[PDB]
C-alpha cells in the first residue's frame, strides 16, 4: 500500500547510510 | 521481509545492516 | 567536495522507484 | 558501475532499470 | 486529482506521466 | 492531514524523475 | 546535467513546501 | 507503523529550510 | 513538542519557525 | 528561470513563492 | 553557496537518523 | 562546523554522530 512504498523510499535512504561503501540490497520480498 | 518488519515499527541500526553487502 | 555521494543518495531513490519489487543491489 | 556511469550525465529510468534485479 | 488516485493507491511511474507537461 | 502531506512529498519526486525536462503541474 | 538533475530535485521539494496548497509548475 | 519517524524525517528537512543559517535544535520525544 | 504538535495535522512554514535556534 | 536563477545561487523561500500557483 | 546548501540537507537528513532518540542540533 | 567538515569530505557515521545531543 502507499504506506509501505512511503515507508521503503526511507528504508533505502537509510540502507544507503548505514552500509556506505559495502553498499546493500534491497528487497522489498516479504 | 525488510518492509514487514521495519515499516511496522522502526528497524535498529544492527538490523539494517543485515541488507549491507 | 562530496557530490557522488549525494548523487549515490538520489541513484539509490531512482532505483527504489524504477525497480519496484524487483529490487537491487546498490554496489559503489 | 552506476555512479561512474550516472553521477556526470544524467541516466534515464531507461538505463537505471539495467541495475535492478 | 492526484492525491486521490495515487495517495490511496499506488501510482507506477507509467501512470505518474499522465501528469507531465 | 499529515499522511497526504508527506505523500505529496514523494509524489512530486517520483514526477521530478518522470517527467524529465518536460515538468509537471503540481496542484492538490 | 547532475548537479542541476540534484538541484531541481531538492528545488521541487521545497516549492512543495513553500507552495502548500496552492501548488506549483515545475518548468525547466 | 513507524509513522513518527517518517514524520521527523519530513520535520527535520522543512526546518533545515524554514530555519535557514539559524539553524535548528531537533529534540524528539 | 514537534511531533506532537505537527505529525498529525500539517504545520505552516510559519509554525515550523518556532523551532529555529 | 528557476534552475539558472535558483541552482547558481540559493533562493530563500520567501523568494521561491514566486513560483507558487 | 549552492553545493552547501543541498549538501547539509542531507546531512540534516543522515543525522536525524543516526542520533536517533537523542536528536541533535544543527548549525551551518 | 558541520558543513565545513562534512560537505569538503565524507564523514563517517561517528563522525555525524558527534553533533547529535
Ligand atoms: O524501521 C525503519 C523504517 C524506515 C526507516 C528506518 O531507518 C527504519
Ligand atoms: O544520473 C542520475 C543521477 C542521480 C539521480 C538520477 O535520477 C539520475
Ligand atoms: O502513488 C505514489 C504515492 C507517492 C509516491 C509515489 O512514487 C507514488
Ligand atoms: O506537519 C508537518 C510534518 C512534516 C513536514 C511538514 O512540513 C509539516
Ligand atoms: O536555491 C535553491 C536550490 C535548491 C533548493 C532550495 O531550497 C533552494
Ligand atoms: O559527509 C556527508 C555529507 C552529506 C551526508 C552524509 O551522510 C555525510
Ligand atoms: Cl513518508
Ligand atoms: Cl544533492
Ligand atoms: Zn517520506
Ligand atoms: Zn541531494
Amino acid at each position: 500500500f502507499v504506506n509501505q512504498h512511503l515507508c521503503g523510499s526511507h528504508l533505502v535512504e537509510a540502507l544507503y547510510l548505514v552500509c556506505g561503501e559495502r553498499g546493500f540490497f534491497y528487497t522489498p520480498k516479504t | 521481509g525488510i518492509v514487514e518488519q521495519c515499516c511496522t515499527s522502526i528497524c535498529s541500526l544492527y538490523q539494517l545492516e543485515n541488507y549491507c553487502n
